[PDB]
């Protein structure tokens, strides 16, 4: 099916992907405060499935490694997420055969939602308390099975979105990953043979976020 | 298909926000005769591919937004509530006050007694935000109502770079575009944030990079764009001058010119005065009394024939490059360090890295904006920027320039279309009280007789007598002129501009203001007193897409509505995607757009409530008489409309310009009702009309050239992406400017692998270039009266070369470089105090942009999704400032200067360092300045209210950018 590589290493934090996505579903804001951080929302929401995770930390001289994680669900070529869901209802989490898009519907609501997130190695779904429905990126599933890039993919401006079929989106992780390396020596590719949203991290991904990584 | 997209009608557009000017596709419902149902990047687009940051990928929720004006409300003075009315209500009261007004503040005859027909009372604020043809119809109206005091954005924004560039190379503009950053060898980004202000130029940036390019961030704070750059080097608000002056020090001492580019191309040759002297700070001809210089003590000495003498050897002690090297002989790494906080370590990298661009077959180029523009020393700062890429062959060449990055989608536009006090279209200068007839008028203009030097500006009586018959066609062009108002020439210009204008406001002296699409309750540099003083109109006219802090600063706080007597007109206009017109991006790329969805419930463009207004006026001087009613009841207005309607398609055409006469000119034959092809065939006898000669080329016989959509090249344009068949840019779609100073005199490229032009065969290959002739026959800078780039740069009211002077509040007692602390000749209003080396307000204050929000933020405070990404004022500290005064991240602290105060929310960060300014630790606070009043709850008021009235003598610019403020802890809530 279809990949995404995410090269951290051309991100600006323009936060283009986070407005993109929400502009192509119609989504709501939150209600958000300044807390002493760009990063907001804080968090992955029912109403927000991409959040631009922001950290600062030291490197020798002069400023900082600013440190940019847009998340999202990493569309497992396994995904545990369908696998517990299958444990209460079948239907509620179901494969895109085509694209390899893990996809939640409306059965969510009938299934453990907090047993379905503690199952996520990434900790990406997210429940709505009033519904119970389950939420997530759903990989602009629609928009790629009519050609189309996901929203986020066509908004980037940098070349840190790239999408494609998992054979040429593999082929430049590995090129992307030995040029990056040669200026940043801690560069390493997001469990690269077990998720479709392959990240390009410039250093220890925990750096990045606590769940970057398996 | 899309089942959100299927029965939809799909229209291309471009971005209302930044000028990178990135593509749209927009989605109305119902084949176009819904509402928008998406909005997102054009794919087909040569600049975004695509691409939009969040900005534009929200116009969506801009346009569609349910807390948009409706109608026209009115307040009554001293009422506390909008009521709404009619726009024949709204249009017919506004054509009433403004004839009232006009008649009693019409000035025939001046002081003096030279004629001027200037209505002195009424000034107009705006705007960058309108498509061309609206900024045209618009300056014209005002302009035949007599208006001088016309000012918008551009004036405290990118207005010293205008000077500044066309001191050094003949022309204000951007001198190359977005595509061809992707070519340059070594990028400067300096006094820009261009990862968060010019976002999708960052995806050039980053080729440039992937092609081998260095990439040096230098800026007093570490942003978005230093994450992504190779070299981040910190430097204090207020000390670019001295890093800059370091490097033209560090290229003269190091021989790391292009000796022959210099010797050819730059002045370096030309022979100053003996008049010309430097001591202390001053340059010879001040006069202390009026804070002025006599700039002809700084004159060339000109040979028998009127022409500057030029020793090409480079030996004679008066040659500008001598006194170049004379001049930057103090700015030595130890000083600059000291100044600047920088260390001695990053100036020998950053100079090594930029210097080495100094090569032939080598591109430097500098991306810069507010954070060297909006300074007491603004257009030094850029001086000494152009200074520095003609030593090193930068200007002409692929990958190279002054990349001047322009702010609004149509700032670029809107200056072009003369919306300042001191030009008409095309940047003809207003006329002052001496040029009492056209011929005085037009022997303003210098002449040259170097047979090299094209001067191109004496071109100049043709378009002005192209405009006059574009206004007034039934007229003679000498008889039109007087039709027009006119300035005072005894006056500083700076007394017809935006803070003397706020500050003449604030004294009874103004009784009608148009703000139209700007919110100064915010923009304006001393927001507490423009808000004291717009209450001391009589009437408001707003135009704009929401209530805001300027329609409504009648119940802003600490004000009592019932007290204000301004009686506020809130006219509701309509958003970029419901109307079409073209917009000029910062590469002066004048692009077309279409419109998608209708007007919303009873908004209207700005063409036609501009139209609607101007004619009741006409119609009220038909009907009653008064004052000078001539350049109303004459101008040309039936040419600008259609089935009932302003129209963009016949406003754009005029403004491109045709023959009113079949005529022969540069000895070619043309019919009466053909547009011009090209501002060569202009004439100074009303055989043509052109609106803006800039124009002439942009709508030609050929069809409307800016809705080109055509990436159509040839090899040698696609290897540095000039896209010469996407839209039109203007001068007649020169790519890159001054592309003559980019080869040799036989005509061979200083770099062949990223050609710009070359001599082939006998023709010009590549680029249009930028003047007509054989290789090696003309000066490349046909714009300059010698046609030379300038070193030395005699015209600029601080002196011909840059010199540092600490911003007008500084941490310093003491200038290490002269005894002159200050600019001797910096814009100032008596009676406003300068917070200097003063223990109340110890720290650097200064104020800038987010990625996520624009301008005052009147539109994205409006849009849900960006509000959510940032959604309060905050303010950014080191970790050093927060020790000191106990400030924990998140905490609420008070910023204050002399001026004002205001709360935010602290962000403690090592994004930001002290700077250790001779041998002690200077605090900076930074402020974005995104919010107001009105809206969200909680989302905090403008940095504006701490900013000073005071700024750049050339330009009036204020100083936003490095003033002096406390920071405390707030300690109130539950
Ligand atoms: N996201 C976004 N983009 C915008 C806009 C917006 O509001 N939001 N507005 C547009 C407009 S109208 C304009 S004109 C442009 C302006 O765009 P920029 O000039 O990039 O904008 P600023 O962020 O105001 O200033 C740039 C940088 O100047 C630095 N700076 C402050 N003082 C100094 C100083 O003394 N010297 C130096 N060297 N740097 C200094 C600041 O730390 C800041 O990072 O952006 C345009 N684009
Ligand atoms: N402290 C500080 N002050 C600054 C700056 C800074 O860096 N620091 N930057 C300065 C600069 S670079 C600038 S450009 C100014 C900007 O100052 P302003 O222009 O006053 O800022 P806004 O009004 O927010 O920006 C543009 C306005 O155009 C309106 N608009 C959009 N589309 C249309 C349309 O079709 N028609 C009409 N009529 N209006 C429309 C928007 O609604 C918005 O109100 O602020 C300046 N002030
Ligand atoms: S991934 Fe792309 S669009 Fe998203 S924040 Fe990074 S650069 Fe901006
Ligand atoms: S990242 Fe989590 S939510 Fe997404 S597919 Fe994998 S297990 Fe499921
Ligand atoms: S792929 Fe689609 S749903 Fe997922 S983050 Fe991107 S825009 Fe949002
Ligand atoms: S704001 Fe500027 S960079 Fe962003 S989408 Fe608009 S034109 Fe492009
Ligand atoms: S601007
Ligand atoms: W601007």
């Amino acid at each position: 099916g279809k990949m995404f590589f995410v090269d951290l290493s051309r991100c600006t934090a323009c936060r283009g992907c986070q407005i993109a996505c929400k502009q192509w579903k119609n989504l709501p804001a939150e209600e958000t405060r300044n807390t002493g951080s760009h990063q907001n929302p804080p968090d992955l929401s029912y109403v927000t499935l991409k959040t631009v995770r922001f950290t600062e930390k030291s490197r020798k001289g002069p400023g900082i490694d600013w440190l940019f994680f847009p998340e999202q669900c990493r569309h497992c070529v396994e995904p545990p997420c369908k696998g517990q869901a299958d444990v209460d209802l079948e239907g509620a989490v179901v494969k895109d055969e085509t694209t390899g898009a893990v996809l939640f519907t409306e059965l969510t609501a009938k299934v453990d939602g907090e047993s379905v997130r503690s199952a996520c190695p990434y900790d990406i779904p997210r429940i709505d308390p009033v519904t119970k429905r389950l939420s997530k990126c759903d990989m602009c599933n629609d928009r790629v099975q009519n050609g189309l890039l996901p929203a986020c993919v066509k908004t980037c401006p940098t070349g840190t979105m790239n999408f494609g079929d998992e054979q040429e989106m593999l082929a430049l992780a590995e090129k992307r990953l030995a040029e990056v390396k040669k200026t940043y020596p801690g560069a390493v590719l997001g469990d690269p043979n077990d998720v479709r949203v392959v990240y390009l991290f410039t250093r220890d991904p925990k750096d990045f976020y606590e769940h970057a990584v398996a | 298909e899309l089942q959100k997209l299927q029965w939809a009608k799909q229209t291309t557009s471009i971005c209302c926000y930044c000028a990178v000017g990135c593509g749209l596709i927009v989605h109305t419902a119902k084949d176009g005769q819904g509402r928008a149902v998406n909005v997102e990047g054009d794919p087909d687009h040569p600049i975004n591919e695509g691409s939009l940051c969040p900005k534009g990928a929200s116009i969506f929720q801009l346009g569609e937004n349910d807390q948009r004006g409706t109608q026209p409300l009115y307040r009554a003075p001293f009422s506390d509530t909008w009521k709404p009315v009619t726009w024949d209500f709204a249009l017919t009261e506004i054509a009433k006050r403004i004839k009232k007004t006009r008649d009693a503040s019409f000035t025939e005859k001046n002081a003096a007694g030279d004629l001027v027909n200037r209505t002195e009372a009424i000034a107009s604020f705006g705007s960058a935000a309108m498509d061309n043809e609206e900024c045209w119809a618009y300056g014209n109206i005002l302009r035949s109502l007599g208006l001088v005091y016309i000012e918008h954005q551009a004036r405290i924004x990118h207005s010293p770079t205008v000077p500044a560039l066309a001191e050094s190379f003949g022309r204000g503009a951007m001198t190359n575009h977005w595509n061809d950053l992707a070519n340059s060898d070594c990028i400067l980004i300096m006094g820009s944030n261009a990862a968060e202000n010019h976002p999708i130029a960052f995806k050039w940036v980053l080729r440039a990079k992937d092609k081998g390019a260095t990439l040096i961030h230098v800026d007093p704070r570490f942003t978005r764009t230093s994450a992504r750059c190779d070299v981040y080097a910190p430097i204090r608000s207020g000390a670019d001058i001295p890093f800059l002056g370091g490097l033209i020090k560090y290229i003269l001492d190091n021989k790391l010119y292009f000796t022959d580019y210099v010797r050819e191309y730059t002045n370096a040759s030309l022979i100053v005065g003996e008049k010309f002297s430097f001591k202390d700070g001053l340059f010879s001809g001040y006069d202390a009394a009026n804070k002025k210089y006599d700039k002809s003590m700084w004159a060339f000495e000109l040979d028998a024939n009127g022409v500057p003498k030029r020793d090409p050897a480079l030996k004679h002690p008066r040659c500008v490059i001598n006194l170049l090297k004379k001049h930057y002989e103090r700015y030595n790494l130890d000083k600059v360090a000291a100044i600047t906080g920088t260390s001695k370590e990053q100036l020998q990298q950053v100079y090594k890295a930029y210097a080495a661009t100094g090569k032939p077959d080598k591109a430097g180029t500098i991306m810069y904006a507010m954070g060297w523009t909006q300074h007491s020393v603004g257009v030094q700062n850029i001086r000494a920027m152009a200074m520095i890429q003609l030593l090193l062959g930068n200007i002409g060449v692929a990958g190279g320039g002054v990349n001047a990055l322009r702010g609004e989608s149509n700032v670029q536009g809107s200056t072009d279309q003369g919306l300042l006090a001191h030009i008409w279209p095309g940047y003809n200068p207003v006329p002052n009280s001496k040029a009492a007839t056209l011929e005085l008028y037009n022997a303003a203009t210098p002449q040259s007789k170097d047979p090299m030097s094209v001067n191109w500006w004496q071109n100049r009586p043709k378009y002005v007598a192209s405009y006059l018959k574009a206004l007034y066609p039934d007229e003679e062009p000498a008889a039109a002129y007087d039709y027009l108002p006119r300035i005072d020439a005894g006056r500083k210009l700076t007394d017809y501009f935006w803070l003397n204008i706020f500050e003449k406001m604030d004294k009874g002296e103004f009784k009608g203001l148009f703000a139209w699409g700007m919110n100064p309750a915010c923009g304006g540099a001393n927001a507490n007193k423009n808000r004291k003083a717009m209450g001391k109109l009589e009437w408001l006219v707003n135009v704009n897409l929401f209530e805001n802090e300027t329609s409504s600063f009648w119940k802003g706080p600490g004000m009592n509505p019932a007290e204000i007597g301004t009686e506020v007109f809130f006219l509701p206009c309509c958003v970029s995607i419901e109307k079409e017109g073209s917009v000029a991006n910062s590469g002066r790329w004048m692009q077309w757009r279409y419109r998608g969805p209708k007007p919303y419930a009873e908004t209207k463009p700005d063409g036609d409530i501009m139209l609607d207004m101007f004619k009741k006026v006409r119609e009220l001087y038909a009907k009653e008489g008064g004052a000078y009613p001539a350049p109303i009841a004459k101008l040309n207005i039936a040419d600008w409309e259609e089935h009932n309607e302003f129209s963009p398609t016949k406003v754009a055409k005029l403004m491109n310009g045709y023959f009113l006469k079949d005529t022969e000119v540069g000895g070619k034959q043309f019919k009466k009702g053909q547009q011009v092809p090209s501002f060569a065939f202009l004439t100074a006898d009303g055989s043509t009309c052109s609106g803006n000669w800039l124009h002439a080329g942009s709508f030609t016989d050929a069809g409307n050239l800016m809705a080109r959509r055509d990436k159509t090249q040839t090899p040698e344009q696609a290897r540095i992406g000039l896209f010469p068949n996407w839209s039109f840019c203007w001068p007649v779609n020169r790519r890159i400017l001054y592309n003559r100073a980019s080869v040799d005199k036989t005509g061979k490229p200083w770099n062949p692998a990223k050609a710009v032009i070359e001599w082939k065969d006998g023709k010009w290959v590549g680029d249009v270039v930028d003047g007509g002739g054989d290789p090696g026959t003309k000066h490349p800078f046909i714009m300059q009266t010698h046609g030379f780039g300038a070193l030395y740069g005699p015209g600029r009211e601080e002196g011909p070369f840059p010199e540092h002077y600490e911003p007008l509040e500084c941490p310093v007692s003491k200038n290490p470089f002269s005894k002159q602390l200050h600019n001797p000749v910096a814009f100032q209003i008596e009676g406003e105090k300068k917070a200097v080396a003063d223990p109340r307000y110890p720290f650097i204050g200064t104020t800038y942009r987010v990625t996520e929000h624009w301008q005052t933020g009147l539109m994205t405070r409006r849009c849900a999704w960006l509000v959510e990404a940032e959604p309060q004022i905050f303010c950014e500290i080191s970790k050093e400032l927060a020790k000191l005064r106990g400030i924990g991240n998140g905490d609420t602290v008070k910023v204050s200067s002399l001026r004002g105060a205001l709360e935010a929310v602290a962000i403690v960060t090592e994004r930001i360092r002290p700077f250790k300014i001779e041998g002690v630790d200077v605090h900076m606070v930074g402020l974005p300045w995104h919010y107001g009043w009105m809206v969200p709850k909680n989302g905090g008021d403008t940095a504006n209210l701490l900013t000073p009235s005071a700024g750049d003598p050339n330009t009036g610019i204020p100083e936003t950018k490095a003033f002096m403020v406390d920071v405390r802890k707030v300690w109130s809530h539950p």
